[PDB]
Formats: C-alpha cells, structure tokens, sequence
C-alpha cells in the first residue's frame, strides 16, 4: 500500500544555531509529497526484508509499543558484518555481531562494538554516510489513526555511531503476541527556515515544482508578483554516434615490440606509423612492461 | 589563456583530473575575466 | 557528405507567478524553444 | 597436447666442458620452459625459469636461452658437482609435461 | 599499540584501527629517530600537536623499500594502483621504518602478500581481499592454472640479504578528517579558566580566533554546539568544561 | 619453509594407499599443490593438480578415476588416495609447491619440492 | 577560491609558511577580485 | 641493574648444525643486546646489534633475534670457523654488562 | 663524486653527519654545537646509551 509523505522528514543537517535565518542546504532528505510504502501489523502478513538505500525514512504510528527493533546487514546471515538495534522494556541495545538471523526474525512478547542505554509518531531517519551511521528521531503525538498527519516537525539528531559497512538491506523487529511507513531519501536541496529559537518551522524543496524553485532562487518563502528566471533548459543528447573513418589495416607495432635487432641509443630507429588503425589498449595490456609513464595523454584513453 | 588548448573538450578528454585541474583553472580564470569585462562594458554603456 | 551541426536547443526558464499571497497557481515560460522539445 | 624432446638423452663430459642440452616443444610456447636438476636419491632443484632466466643461488656458469619451440640450457664450465639428470619443464598449459630426462656424467 | 604492534598486516589487506575521543600526543611520538620517512601533506608535522580533529585513521601494512615513496597523494605504481590508493586531497601523513629487525628471519619470509595486477584500478581507501582469480581477456577460466589466469597475490620474498630497497618497511599512514563537528581527538594542552566581558584571544575545542565573550540569553538545543550567523560567521559557542 | 612427504612403502597390488604432503613455512592456502611421480630408473611424470582451495582438481590420463587427491586448507595438508595399485604404479612420488618466481616475468614454475617417497606395489614381503 | 579552506586562520594555523603562501595567494587573489567587483558596482550605481 | 644469563653455558655441535644461544636480561631492554664473537687468544668481533640486526662482513648463517628480555642468536649451518665464545651485550644503560660467554666447540 | 680522492681502502671516518637536533635549522646557519641529544626523557650528562 502507498500513501503521501506530505511534509515529514526534515532533520537538522548539522550542529548550528541559526536564528530567523533562511539557510539553504543540500543533503539527503525525503522528497516532499513522496510515495511511502505502508506496511501493516494486523490480522496474516509479515515484516519483509526491505531494500536499504543512501538513506531510509522510518515513520511508525504506534499505540502499544509493539515496534522495538531494526536490522542493518548486507547478507543478514552471519556471513557478513551485521548491525542490530533493539529496544526491550527499558534498555536500548546496539550490537554489530555477525548474527545468525531467523528467516522470520521476531521478538516474541567475530563480535565487535556494543552500547547499551494510534497516539504516537516515533519518526526516525536512518542515514549511513562516509563510514558513519546517524540516527534521527522525534516523538510527536497524534490522534489521526488512518494515515500520516500533515504538518511539519523537525527531527533532532538522536545518536551517531561509527560502524562503516555496506548496509544494503533492512528489516524491522515487531513484538509478537501497528503499521509503519518507509521512505527512501534522495540528494535534494532544501531551504530551511530557522525560527528565533532555532526550531525549524518550515522548509521548501528546491525541486518539487516550478513555484518551489523560485522560492529557493529568491531565497524567500513569500515571493512577490512578477516574472523570475530560475534555471536553464537543456536538451540532453540521446544517442552518441561513435563515427570514425573506415580503413582496415592494423598498425605494425608488433614488429617493433617483437623486433630482433634493437638499435643502439646513439643511432636509434625511427619507424614511422600512420594511415592505420592502432590499438594501444590491448598492446599494453601485458604485465611484462616495466615503465609506462605518459605525459601528454592519460594512458588508458589512448585507444 | 596560457593553457595547452583553448578547446575545453581537448584538455577534458586528453588528460585525467589531477593535471586537468591546473589547465582548466587557467581557462576558467581567463574566460571569467573576459565575461567580467564584457558586463562592465555593458553597464557603463547602459548608463549612457 | 556535407553536414551542418547546429547546437541543441537551450533557453532560460522563467516562472510566471502572481504574488503568492494571492495564489499559488503558476505558469512557466521556456525561452526561445519550440513547443515540441518540452 | 605439448610434448617435450631433449637431445641428447644422455652424455658424459669432463670438468670444464661447455655442455649444451636442447629441449624442443611440440608447439610455440616461447615463455614457459623450466630447467630442473635432480641429483639421484634427492629432490630436483629449479635452475631456470622462462627458459632464459637464472634462479638465485645457482652458479653463473649455468645459463639458459631460447624461445618459441627451441630451448637450450648451457653450462660454460662443468664442475665436479654438476653431474646429474636435467629435466626441461614447460609451464604453458595444463597438463604440464616434462622431457625424458638427461643425465650428464663423468668420463 | 599501533606502532608497537607485533603482527603487521599484509598490504593487500591492511588494518584500519580507528582512534577517537582521546588525547593524542603526536609530538613526542615522532620525537624519535627510528622513523625513516615522515612526509606530511595536509598539515605541517610540527603543528600536529596543536590541532583538534574530528577523527583519525591508523592504516598499517608492510611493503618493500621502493614502494614507500609510492604511498603518497597523487602517486601511481603497482601497490599505488592496486593496494592502497590515496585521494589527491589527502589530509594526513605517512610513517616509515624498516623491520629487518623483525622480519625476513633467515630463510625466505612468505607471510606478506602483494596483490599484483587486478582487472581495474583501485579506488581510494579500499581494502580488497578478493583473490579468487584473474581472467586476462582470453576466456578459459575456473580451470584455475597456468595460462592467462594468473593468481593476483604474489608474495614478498623477504631476505636478511636483500639489498636496501627490497627490505621490509613497516609503514602506517594517518589520515585526519577535519570537519566542523565536535572534535573528539586533540593535542595535550591544559586549559585556563574563563574570562568574560573582555577582549580575549580564545580557542574553544580547537575552534581558534579572538573576541569578547559574554553570556548569551539565547537557548541552544542540547545537541547543538556552534552558534552561527546569517553571514555564516561564528558568533556563539558552548563552553566545553561547563555547559 | 618445509614440505613433508610421507605415506609410501611396500603395498600389495590392487590395494589402496593415502599419501601425505605436509605444508609449513608459507601461506599454503594460496598455492596449487601437485603430485609428480618418478619411477625408479626413469624420469619425472606429472600426476595431479589441485586448486588453492581444492575446488578444482585435475589428473593425468594415466591415473584418472583411480587417484583422488585431497586438500585440507583448515590444517594445510595435502593427500593423494591411489586405488587399485599395480606394478606400473611403483614409483617415488614428489609433491611440489606451485607459485611464481619472486616477482613478474610471466611463468608459474615448480619451486620448493618435497623429499620423495617410494610406493612399491609388490606382492613380495 | 580553489584553496583547502576558506577560513584564513586554518591555513595559517595548520600548515607552515613555505607552502602556506601558495594557499593564501589564491585566497587573496579571489577575495581581492570580489572586493574590486563590488567597488565597480558601487561606482556605477553612484553615478546613477 | 641489568643481568645477562645465557643458555647453554657452552656446547659442541657438528658442522651444519643449527645452534641456538639464548640470552635473557634482568628486565625489558628489548633493543640493546649485542652479540660478540671472540676467538680464543684474539679480540672479540661484533656480530649482531639491537639483538636482531646483522653487522656487515658477517656470514649470513649468523642470525639473532629477540626483544623484551628474551634474546637469541641462531646459526643456520655451523661451519668449521664458527667455533668460538659468544657474548651477549646489552646497551640499555650504564654499567653496560655482558653474559657469561658461550663457547662453541666441535664434537 | 670523489671516490678517487676519498674512502681510501677501509672506511674513511673523517666526515661527519650532524644527525637529529632539537629543532629545525634556520637558513644559512652552520651549527657546531655537539653537547649531546636529550630525547624528551630527562636523563643526560652521564652521556651514554
Ligand atoms: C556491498 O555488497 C554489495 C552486494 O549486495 C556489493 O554490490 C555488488 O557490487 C558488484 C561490483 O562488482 C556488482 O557486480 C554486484 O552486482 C553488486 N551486488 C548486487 C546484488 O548487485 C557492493 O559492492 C558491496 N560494497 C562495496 C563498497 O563494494
Ligand atoms: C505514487 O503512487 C501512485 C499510485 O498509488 C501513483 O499514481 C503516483 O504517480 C505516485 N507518485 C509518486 C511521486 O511516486
Ligand atoms: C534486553 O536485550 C539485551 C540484548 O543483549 C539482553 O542482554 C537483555 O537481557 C534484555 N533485557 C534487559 C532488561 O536488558
Ligand atoms: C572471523 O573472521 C575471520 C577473518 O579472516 C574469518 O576467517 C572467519 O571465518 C570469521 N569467523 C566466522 C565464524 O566466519
Ligand atoms: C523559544 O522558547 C521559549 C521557551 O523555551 C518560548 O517561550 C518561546 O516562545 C520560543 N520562541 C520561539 C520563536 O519558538
Ligand atoms: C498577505 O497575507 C497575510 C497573511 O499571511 C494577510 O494578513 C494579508 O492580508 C495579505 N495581504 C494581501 C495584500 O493579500
Ligand atoms: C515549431 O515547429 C513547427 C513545425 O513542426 C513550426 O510550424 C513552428 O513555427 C515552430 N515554432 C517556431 C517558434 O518556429
């Protein structure tokens, strides 16, 4: 099932205290009005493995504290490095063993680093960047049970922790005797309006729609009546014709490299090659040669 | 502009980034001053 | 064969808006392109 | 397949003699012959690889050359401890074969 | 423990022990004559003791003498193009000193590897441990032997009698990542108390710069550290010692 | 670097035998292992080839089906199971290390060998 | 402006003079160019 | 202070034997031992410094190792001329001491 | 090079090095101070080892 990520998803990109400043930042955000895959916890059903990405938005409506955990692995089968995050009754546990995960990994009602600590939105934004794993959080209360609420709540950075993996797959851990949403971030540019205190109260996607591009250009939320030039149109080349001349005769490098009588340094040969289809790439794709340092042209591109 | 070749694609094609930067940076600075001069030409002529 | 090369079409993109405080409907102007390339 | 042929199959010579042994390959391998010396009752010792290159710790009187199908192992001056059975070993492809073995003795 | 390590890893699979949230003391560390090469690129080595970094990186491995010059920004070569690749904007520096003291015991050391030719050039900071086989254009493979399927991992023949350029140089490269983030690691400089309402030269968490320091009525959020201006100049900081 | 060959001796015809090639001094898990026999009075004969992991094993046509060479990189030891021994199988056997000379030329060559073990397939006692 | 860092104290603080100059000389040339453009803007706007 | 104890005090071995002489310090010096060979009636000769580093002009069969307190001098193949008394000498601090001397003889 | 005039036959030891000193040397400064090297840890002046 699909639904609308109306405005949720903006998190303080860094450690700053701008006051009443419209600050433009380019980073991984959940694009506005995006489709988020909406998973159920009712009746049979299950919590399938979900593809990770450059970033993942995890918003869950919770009424009975069912959801407790997340999985972040490449194989999820003890072959490869695997992070876990779980929250049992009062303790938050994070472990990164090469765990042997169940095919149905559920919490019923070479090891390395560890640390220990519908009415509710426990919005989370799990992003992995430059060998660092960041988690963002928020706990807005709501009364709309059907779907996501329109509104704007910024996400404070909960915790940062250094694993450094290819995390490419994702799954959550539900207490088994509570729907949760998933969205994938993108490298968009956002204009964030810091309030007096610094609570982000509104933001605009620079690429959502033609109106929104102007707001970024004017660097204002309200734009006055008129015409504004924003971006430049370009027609992308579709094909790329590789047209070269039509002559078929391989250049005689072979005899130079397979020569028998190399000439002395003072009287060196000056074999001239032209009007032929040289093939430098396969020529030097051999490990005999000791020095290949090229000055005027990068060696790979010669072909 | 004191670079190996005026055509950008040449210096783009023939050389990979690490040396390309020093060549391109000369072109960009040269072009930019040329564009800077043209605008100041227009602004003054605009006033007249 | 004798071939001409003409650089592919490109123009600035201008955004027509009434002041937001009146409305949010917006129309877009593409400069100097035929209404086929869009 | 690849066949290795040595000539002569055996010989004898005195100390100081220049010995030459030829190994001919079935087809053009040109880069893969290996000369090994075996004293009887002991393990073979690598002498030459790539049919023209010398292994460290081997006296310089040992020398190799050749390419294509014709290969040679030479010793400028035979020494009292040189006298043994030499096998040329091509490494061009599986299954790698040997020659028939050439035993050089005293006279 | 990094420099006094007992088992240096091979170059094809180098260790990457990470160091953070601790008081580094570089100046005394290189105030020894043992190290043979100390070329520092992003930072003048003397000032290392003074800076504050977000995080550092200890990568160590073993290579022969000739390759130590290769480990460097903007370098090409066998290990350079196949084992350890430094980005051009490398900020940090390398360490070198031989280990004939500790390696090539007397009969041919074979515990250190090479990672010779591989299909494509190695991207910066990538330990590659995949040595299944090489292909070399001509197809016949998975019959892993002998012709144009050449095993990528050579070994160093390390000898006590191996010249001067073939000897084992144990190296370790430090790469500093310097960002506008709470600096975990810093030099060993004690601190004075706080003087307020006065024109004082100030250094906070290694931020640096002067100003007149006064109490602020503005309410930071708990995580935030560095106040900033509309013109993107530092105007407020949080006192590290007392919040 | 030491390579330990053992397991030869007097064996009746038509029987079986397992030979041992123990590896020490180098990362054995990274090199193919070969058995080569040399019967008394005549030269060296290539027998078997295995992969560094044992996943790929090949033999000469003279021994296919009869011989099974095995590899245990966990303990880094080499074995050869010869079944249906006969008089032609009476030979000294060498297990020889694979690999290339110290660095580049091209060739993969037979470096450090074993010491030799005779497997005399005889009905005598 | 094609230097390691915008903040002048950093370049001054981390790396020592002999190569620091090549780093600053790009900051100066860039900054000085920016200020000069601003003045020429003001002069033209002053006439209007 | 620093004390050096060797083991064995002396021994005999045949030509080609791998002979190993251990020197332990009172405490961790780890870089300062020096192996010296003294023939009878003549002056001692430096062999190894820093307990594992070789002095030029010394045959390759000579080899030393160790760190902390445990140090060893090893000879791959004993030779007719190696038979002498060997002293380990620490250089950690004054007064720099020696071991009790290890005489190598023939049997 | 000066092999013809130097390194006569057994190791010429008349030429010096001036290895490590406390601080980097300023341009055009001939330094002949050979008191000793200290290396951080206090003990000196019993200069050996
Ligand atoms: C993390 O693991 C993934 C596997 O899930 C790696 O992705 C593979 O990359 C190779 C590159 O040669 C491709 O041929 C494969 O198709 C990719 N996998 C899949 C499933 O398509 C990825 O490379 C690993 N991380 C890094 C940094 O290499
Ligand atoms: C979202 O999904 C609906 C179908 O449920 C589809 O019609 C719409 O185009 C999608 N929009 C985006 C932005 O993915
Ligand atoms: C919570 O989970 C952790 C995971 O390791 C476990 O050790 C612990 O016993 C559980 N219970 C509590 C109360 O922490
Ligand atoms: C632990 O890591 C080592 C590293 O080489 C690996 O060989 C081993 O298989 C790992 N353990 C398990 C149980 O896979
Ligand atoms: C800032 O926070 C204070 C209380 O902490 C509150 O009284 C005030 O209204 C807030 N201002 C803004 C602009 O949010
Ligand atoms: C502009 O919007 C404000 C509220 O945002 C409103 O009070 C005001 O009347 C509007 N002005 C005009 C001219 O529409
Ligand atoms: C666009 O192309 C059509 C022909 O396909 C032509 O009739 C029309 O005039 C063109 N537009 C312009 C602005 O030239």
């Amino acid at each position: 099932a699909y639904t609308n990520s109306f405005t949720r998803g903006v998190y303080y990109p860094d450690k700053v205290f701008r006051s009443s400043v419209l600050h433009s930042t380019q980073d991984l955000f959940l694009p506005f009005f995006s489709n988020v895959t909406w998973f159920h916890a009712i009746h049979r059903f299950d919590n399938p493995v979900l593809p990770f990405n450059d970033g993942v938005y995890f918003a869950s409506t919770e009424k009975s504290n069912i959801i407790r955990g997340w999985i972040f692995g490449t194989t999820l089968d003890s072959k490869t490095q695997s992070l876990l995050i779980v929250n049992n009754a009062t303790n938050v546990v994070i472990k990164v063993c090469e765990f042997q995960f169940c095919n149905d990994p559920f919490l019923g009602v070479n090891c390395t680093f560890e640390y220990v600590s519908f009415k509710n939105l426990r919005e989370f934004v799990f992003k992995n960047i430059d060998g660092y794993f960041k988690i963002y959080s928020k706990h807005t209360p709501i009364n709309l049970v059907r779907d996501l609420p329109q509104g704007f709540s910024a996400l404070e950075p909960l915790v940062d922790l250094p694993i450094g993996i290819n995390i490419t797959r994702f799954q959550t851990l539900l207490a088994l005797h509570a729907a949760y949403y998933v969205g994938y971030l993108q490298p968009r540019t956002f204009l964030l309006k810091y309030n007096e205190n610094g609570t982000i109260t509104d933001a605009v996607d620079c690429a959502l729609d033609p109106l929104s591009e102007t707001k970024c250009t004017l660097k204002s939320f309200t734009v006055e009546k008129g015409i504004y030039q924003t971006s430049n149109f370009r027609v992308q080349p579709t094909e790329s014709i590789v047209r070269f001349p039509n002559i078929t005769n391989l250049c005689p490098f072979g005899e130079v490299f397979n020569a028998t009588r190399f000439a002395s340094v003072y009287a060196w040969n000056r074999k001239r090659i032209s009007n032929c289809v040289a093939d430098y790439s396969v020529l030097y794709n051999s490990a005999s040669f000791s020095t290949f340092k090229c000055y005027g042209v990068s060696p790979t591109k010669l072909n | 502009f004191g670079a190996i070749s005026s055509v950008l694609n040449d210096i783009l094609s023939r050389l990979d980034p690490p040396e390309a930067e020093v060549q391109i940076d000369r072109l960009i600075t040269g072009r930019l001053q040329s564009l800077q001069t043209y605008v100041t030409q227009q602004l003054i002529r605009a006033a007249e | 064969e004798i071939l001409d090369i003409t650089p592919c079409s490109f123009g600035g993109v201008s955004v027509i808006t009434p002041g937001t405080n009146t409305s949010n409907q917006v129309a877009v102007l593409y400069q100097d392109v035929n209404c086929t390339e869009v | 397949d690849i066949q290795l042929t040595q000539s002569p199959s055996s010989l004898s010579a005195s100390v100081g003699d220049r010995v030459t042994i030829t190994c001919r390959a079935s087809q053009s391998i040109s880069s893969y012959l290996n000369w090994y010396q075996q004293k009887p009752g002991k393990a073979p010792k690598l002498l030459i690889y790539a049919a023209s290159s010398l292994q460290s710790g081997v006296p310089s009187r040992f020398s190799g050359s050749g390419s294509g199908t014709d290969f040679t192992l030479t010793i400028s001056s035979l020494q009292p401890e040189d006298f043994a059975t030499y096998y040329c070993q091509q490494s061009y492809s599986t299954p790698r074969t040997f020659g028939q073995g050439t035993k050089v003795e005293i006279k | 423990e990094v420099f006094n390590a007992t088992r240096f890893a091979s170059v094809y699979a180098w260790n990457r022990k990470r160091i953070s949230n601790c008081v580094a003391d570089y100046s005394v560390l290189y105030n020894s004559a043992s190290f043979s090469t100390f070329k520092c690129y992003g930072v003048s080595p003397t000032k290392l003791n003074d800076l504050c970094f977000t995080n550092v990186y200890a990568d160590s491995f073993v290579i022969r003498g000739d390759e130590v010059r290769q480990i460097a920004p903007g370098q090409t070569g066998k290990i350079a193009d196949y084992n350890y690749k430094l980005p051009d904007d490398f900020t940090g520096c390398v360490i070198a000193w031989n280990s004939n003291n500790l390696d090539s015991k007397v009969g041919g050391n074979y515990n250190y590897l090479y990672r010779l030719f591989r299909k494509s050039n190695l991207k910066p900071f990538e330990r590659d441990i995949s040595t299944e086989i090489y292909q070399a254009g001509s197809t016949p493979c998975n019959g892993v032997e002998g012709f144009n399927c050449y095993f990528p991992l050579q070994s160093y023949g390390f000898q006590p009698t191996n010249g001067v350029g073939y000897q084992p140089y144990r190296v370790v490269v430090l790469s500093f990542e310097l960002l506008h983030a709470p600096a975990t690691v810093c030099g060993p400089k004690k601190s004075t108390n706080l003087v307020k309402n006065k024109c004082v030269n100030f250094n906070f968490n290694g931020l640096t710069g002067t100003g007149v320091l006064t109490e602020s009525n503005k309410k930071f959020l708990p995580f935030q550290q560095f106040g900033r201006d509309i013109a993107d100049t530092t105007d407020a900081v949080r006192d590290p010692q007392t919040l | 670097v030491q390579l330990v060959e053992s397991g030869g001796g007097v064996v009746q015809p038509g029987r079986s035998l397992r030979l041992s090639c123990a590896a020490s001094g180098f990362t054995f898990s990274i090199y193919g292992m070969h058995w080569v026999r040399q019967a008394p009075g005549k030269g060296l004969e290539w027998v078997a080839v295995i992969s560094y992991d044992g996943s790929n094993k090949y033999y000469a046509d003279s021994v296919k089906g009869r011989f099974t060479i095995s590899r245990d990189n966990s303990k880094n030891t080499l074995y050869l199971q010869m079944n249906s021994l006969r008089a032609e199988d009476t030979a000294v056997y060498y297990c020889a290390k694979e690999g290339r000379p110290s660095d580049i030329v091209v060739v993969v060559a037979f470096d450090y060998w074993g010491q030799g073990t005779l497997v005399t397939v005889s009905s005598a006692s």
